[PDB]
């Protein structure tokens, strides 16, 4: 006789992935996003699907599909509301995620580092297209900024940017194209994050000491299943107090009327997980130098394994690289806020700056004071 | 691959441990928790407050500066 | 004095020829002992299926006994001098030699005619010799390497003779009659195709007036490679035996210089040896750190008019795979990628090689009668030298793209070879796709 | 990268800079063929005879 | 003498970056060849049917 | 050097891998060279290391931290590894030379 979970195959995938996998046992909190992440990639699917039974991608019934799904869909708006609060949720545990791998030296399994930028990116893409989906005054001239950024690149902006609008602007082809592109990348997104777990689990986790943590393993499953659970637990109230008290809190008012091409909304911002992106592209005011700041802002996580210097992999045993990773944080909220705010006097000049520091941190800042830190350490 | 069976090589450690339900889940929760949480505060805040502290300032001097510059100038109205 | 001065220095190799065609050739170099040999250009690429055997069954029953020493008279004639009496013949060559003090080079030498002439095939004898030669199968079939490297002439040279091993099959052995063997010696133990050779306390002018004396009475197909395999699975074996060569050059191709030096880089290793991890040569240390192998050695076996240009490693069952993988890198790595620091190390590696293999009069003998058979001259060490000098790292390159890259190879396997690759799989490793 | 700064990796260039030049020539023909670029395939002496 | 396939294999195949040039410029010049040869036999089952063999009598 | 001392004693109790009873050389992080002097190191040595190691990660775990008079005290931390790494880092750069040739 034999044991099915350790010898049938699925089984056998299931038992090493979630059952029997050797966790480390000081992994903190900050090690449940991920899977949160997973939780949030479900559930955006569940929801997204039943949000497709209804919708139609049409710029005729767009709007009045959305409308009819919050006014008429039996829970309707509870299906609705939990996908655009969801959306958030997801990019809120995506910063944190990353945040957590930056601290703790994650990015040394270069394999799950990169696999973690795409996933990042494919996120961005499939959120930003699906924002586009409503066809509300937000939706549609986000996405019109957002693509016009195309056209800065040289002697085939235009070309690429008509090719994706499908014609001379955003409009019913552009809608159906993201409709389609919407609702298929989320699958590329569980295949890559499939991926993902297999690239770590070849090595196994890290945790918040930064060393081996072999000679202190548990089993994934009594302590971190029921301890995912709790995280699972935590953000599902979270996102219900978003969804059932302030349902239009991180949204904005604007999107709630139709699209209209021949009137611009107040102000053009887009959803607040872009806006740090959009603030360092409002930074340069050359147009295909502030899309290649954008590009780099999110492709510095690339070239951050090869920025670490120090001998040990934590920040937990190095203050001045712990100040330094909280700088760069509030950078980032600087970063948000501004993209947040008009382009006027103080907001310019901020922004520039905010920018300037993102970088200055991430490149040249973290590698000297790990270096600093190495010669306090005698080594 | 990696698998409980050979992980690493280790000698001459003794682990000592309890049933649950030989054991209370919250031992000393307060009395102890409470003094643990405000170490790591105070070891955590002088590491993470400062940046946000001058988060908070440059965003209420930035509001204040933009507040002011949305403000009539009386010396454009002299003639 | 340095070693271009030492080179200079070797005597030189004095060669005459009698008015019959043998060719007498001498290196004295003042020493007590001596060996003196004769080296005839038969072999088992001059018999078909017919006599496939006759060369080593001459071989076997050469000192059995001559029409002037009976029996084992002439054994204890050579035992009572001292000197030792050996022979052999391989796919080209076969010789008969004696190491001797000096003073005794008359009466060695008067013995080698005695049995490359009169030789006497009692039938009583040639019965006694077929029954040791099937014996002497079976007990071959044990050597692994041996069988493995006859699989790999019989499919690389197939349909032609030197497929055919020197033993020659078994029911040849049994067919074999006197007649057929005195055919072959008076075809094959002709004066123009053999080499009186000698080297150490020999005088050229005694050792040629000797062979005058007794040699005077005596009588005045381009193979095809073939890229293909043989596969003897036979998983009861412990260990897997692989041969896989190419078509090489010649004895007279220029082309040996280069190619001996690529294999110098390729190296050998063995289980046994102490370099380790640390080899030179990067397949070796491969296989000592992943123990991908038991013993391999890259080996250059030419011929008249072709040769076969390889290697051979033993393998466990499930490493044949891997090894067969690197070995191909590295001849792909010498097709595109060669350095000259290890072309300066393979260029070492065989003058080192050359000048240690000719230590002793019998080394020194076999060389000179074996470079009159193929070269038809003595080759000195300073030509070698100038040879390997005018290597380098784009000679190599050229030189083993001429001969290894996308080439058809010849495979062998013997044992448990079910990892050995297929061929097409060989085939696509024998060249690369990035460059 | 101090580990390639060497006479051997200078020496391994040169030998690979032949085969990676016509691995490039083969992605720059890949992609005006693809393309239809028509700056380039004007000068092409057949090819310039469509459009 | 070398046949013309011994001498396409030493000079363009034996190389694979050589071999995928000469698939890259045969396939540039195989699209145009083709296309043209299969148009002219369309063309010409189907003459005086198509637009572009009636337009004249429309055109100008 | 004085003041250098003072503020490598200053870093040294800042970074608080001292406060899990941690050695310098236990943070170090396992690249190549550092898994290889683990693999040399003495087997008193690499239980101690194993021990403090594991100790550290329980204390992680509860999120405390040992007492006050446990703390590894800075003049009397070893750095046990350092000989084993330099050696290793030597070795591997003298491979790294001969392949420059
Ligand atoms: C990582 C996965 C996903 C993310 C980040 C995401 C994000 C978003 C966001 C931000 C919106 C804007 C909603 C609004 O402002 O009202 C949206 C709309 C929409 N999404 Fe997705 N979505 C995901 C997956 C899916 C999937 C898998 C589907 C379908 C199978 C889907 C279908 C829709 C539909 C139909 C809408 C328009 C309905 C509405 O706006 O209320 N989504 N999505
Ligand atoms: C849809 C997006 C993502 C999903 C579903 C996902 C999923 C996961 C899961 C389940 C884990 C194991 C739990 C943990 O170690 O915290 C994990 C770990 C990890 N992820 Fe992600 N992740 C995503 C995005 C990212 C991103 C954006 C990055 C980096 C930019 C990243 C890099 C990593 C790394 C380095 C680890 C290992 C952390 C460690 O062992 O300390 N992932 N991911």
């Amino acid at each position: 006789m034999t044991n099915i979970r350790k010898s049938h195959p699925l089984m056998k995938i299931i038992n090493n992935a979630f059952i029997d996998l050797p966790a480390p046992s000081n992994i903190s909190s900050w090690w449940n996003f991920g899977s949160l992440l997973g939780i949030c990639l479900i559930l955006q699917i569940l929801t997204g699907l039943f949000l497709a039974m209804h919708y139609t991608s049409d710029t005729t019934t767009a709007f009045s599909s959305v409308t009819h799904i919050c006014r008429d869909v039996n829970y309707g708006w509870v299906i609705r509301y939990l996908h655009a609060n969801g959306a958030s949720m997801f990019f809120i545990c995506l910063f944190i995620h990353v945040g957590r791998g930056l601290y703790y030296g994650s990015y040394m399994f270069l394999e799950t580092w990169n696999i973690g930028v795409v996933l990042l990116f494919t996120v961005m893409a499939t959120a930003f297209m699906g924002y586009v989906l409503p066809w509300g005054q937000m939706s549609f001239w986000g996405a019109t900024v957002i693509t016009n950024l195309l056209s800065a690149i040289p002697y085939i902006g235009t070309d690429l940017v008509e090719w994706i609008w499908g014609g001379f602007s955003v409009d019913k082809a552009t809608l159906t194209r993201f409709f389609a592109f919407h609702f298929i990348l989320p699958f590329i997104i569980t295949a890559l994050a499939a991926v993902h777990l297999l690239f770590l689990h070849e090595t196994g986790s890290n945790n918040p000491t930064g060393i081996s943590s072999d000679m202190d393993k548990i089993p994934f499953h009594p302590y971190y299943t029921i301890k995912d659970i709790l995280g699972a637990l935590f953000m599902m109230l979270i996102l219900l107090i978003l969804v059932l008290f302030s349902p239009d809190l991180l949204g904005d008012p604007d999107n709630y009327t139709p699209a209209n091409p021949l009137n611009t909304p107040p102000h053009i911002k887009p959803e607040w997980y872009f806006l740090f992106a959009y603030a360092i592209l409002r930074s340069i005011p050359n147009k295909l130098g502030g899309v290649l700041a954008l590009v780099a802002s999110i492709l510095i996580l690339i070239l951050m394994p090869m920025l670490h210097t120090s001998k040990q992999r934590s920040m937990m045993f190095r203050p001045l690289s712990q100040c330094l990773f909280w700088m760069l944080v509030a950078d980032l909220i600087t970063l948000t806020w501004i993209g947040g705010q008009p382009v006027e006097h103080p907001f310019i000049i901020i922004g520039q700056l905010a920018s300037i520091l993102y970088f200055l941190i991430i490149l040249v800042l973290m590698p000297i004071t790990s270096i600093i830190e190495n010669n306090l350490l005698k080594w | 691959g990696r698998e409980f069976g050979h992980l690493t090589r280790m000698r001459h450690v003794i682990t000592y441990s309890l049933s649950p339900f030989e054991q209370r889940a919250f031992p000393h929760y307060f009395t102890k928790g409470i003094p643990n949480v405000l170490r790591r505060t105070r070891a955590c805040i002088l590491r993470v407050a400062p940046p946000f502290v001058v988060f908070y300032l440059v965003y209420t001097w930035g509001t204040q500066e933009f507040e002011k510059s949305k403000r009539k100038n009386p010396a454009a109205y002299e003639n | 004095a340095t070693y271009a001065q030492a080179l200079q220095s070797v005597p030189e190799t004095q060669v005459s020829q009698l008015d019959n065609g043998l060719r007498v050739a001498s290196e004295q170099s003042s020493q007590p002992t001596c060996t003196v040999g004769v080296w005839i250009d038969a072999g088992s690429r001059y018999e078909n299926e017919k006599n496939n055997g006759a060369g080593y069954f001459v071989e076997h029953l050469a000192f059995k006994g001559t029409k002037n020493r009976p029996g084992s008279a002439l054994e204890k004639e050579v035992e009572s001098m001292g000197a030792h009496l050996n022979a052999y013949s391989t796919r080209e060559h076969t010789a008969y030699y004696i190491k001797a003090l000096s003073k005794d080079l008359p009466k060695a030498v008067e013995l080698l005619a005695d049995i490359v002439q009169n030789c006497s095939l009692e039938d009583s004898q040639i019965e006694k010799e077929r029954d040791v030669i099937l014996q002497e199968l079976q007990e071959n079939d044990s050597s692994m390497r041996d069988v493995v490297f006859d699989y790999l002439h019989a499919t690389a040279f197939q349909g032609t003779p030197l497929a055919q091993s020197v033993e020659g099959p078994s029911e040849n052995v049994r067919k074999l009659s006197r007649a057929d063997l005195t055919e072959y010696v008076s075809q094959h133990y002709k004066a123009p195709r053999m080499v009186l050779a000698a080297a150490g306390g020999v005088e050229h002018r005694q050792l040629l007036d000797l062979a005058q004396k007794h040699f005077s009475s005596l009588s005045g197909t381009p193979c095809r490679f073939t890229g293909s395999e043989i596969r003897h699975r036979d998983d009861a074996l412990p260990l897997a035996h692989v041969a896989i060569a190419v078509e090489g050059p010649g004895w007279a191709n220029p082309d040996n210089v280069p190619l001996q030096v690529a294999n110098a880089i390729i190296g050998h290793y063995d289980s046994t040896y102490g370099g380790g991890t640390h080899m030179s040569s990067t397949l070796a240390s491969v296989a000592a750190t992943r123990k991908l192998c038991q013993s391999f050695q890259t080996f250059n076996i030419c011929y008249a008019e072709t040769g076969l240009l390889g290697a051979h490693f033993v393998c466990d069952n499930m490493s044949i795979d891997d090894m067969m993988f690197f070995l191909q890198g590295q001849w792909m790595r010498l097709c595109t990628s060669a350095t000259e620091s290890e072309v300066v190390r393979g260029k070492n590696i065989l003058r080192n090689a050359l000048v240690s293999h000719l230590d002793g009069t019998t080394p020194v003998c076999e060389d000179i009668g074996r470079s009159l058979l193929t070269y038809g001259r003595r080759i000195p060490l300073a030509e070698w030298e100038s040879r390997i000098a005018e290597v380098d790292a784009s000679v190599v390159r050229e030189v083993c793209s001429k001969y290894f890259y996308d080439q058809c190879p010849a495979v062998a396997g013997l044992g448990p070879i079910e990892q050995l690759p297929d061929y097409n799989r060989i085939r696509s490793g024998m060249f690369w796709l990035r460059f | 990268l101090s580990r390639f700064l060497g006479p051997r990796y200078r020496e391994l260039a040169r030998n690979w800079i032949p085969t990676a030049s016509m691995w490039g020539a083969v992605g720059a023909v890949g992609l005006v063929w693809a393309t239809d670029w028509r700056l380039i395939l004007d000068w092409v002496p057949y090819i310039n005879g469509k459009f | 003498a070398p046949t013309l396939t011994a001498r396409l294999y030493s000079l363009l195949f034996r190389r694979t970056s050589t071999f995928a040039l000469t698939i890259a410029v045969g396939a540039l010049f195989f699209e145009r060849a083709f296309d043209q040869g299969a148009d002219a036999i369309y063309e010409h089952i189907n003459q005086g049917k198509l637009w572009k063999h009636i337009k004249h009598k429309y055109e100008n | 050097s004085k003041w250098l001392e003072g503020i490598r004693k200053w870093y040294y109790n800042a970074a608080g891998f001292n406060k899990l009873g941690l050695m310098r050389d236990d943070t170090i992080y396992e690249d190549d060279d550092v898994k290889e002097a683990i693999r040399r190191l003495p087997e008193n040595l690499y239980n101690d290391r194993v021990f403090r190691i594991k100790r550290a990660l329980d204390l992680t775990m509860r999120q405390q931290i040992l007492p006050k008079e446990q703390w590894t005290k800075y003049e009397e931390d070893k750095f046990y590894l350092e000989p084993y790494l330099k050696e290793v880092i030597r070795e591997r750069k003298e491979r790294e030379e001969w392949a420059k040739k």
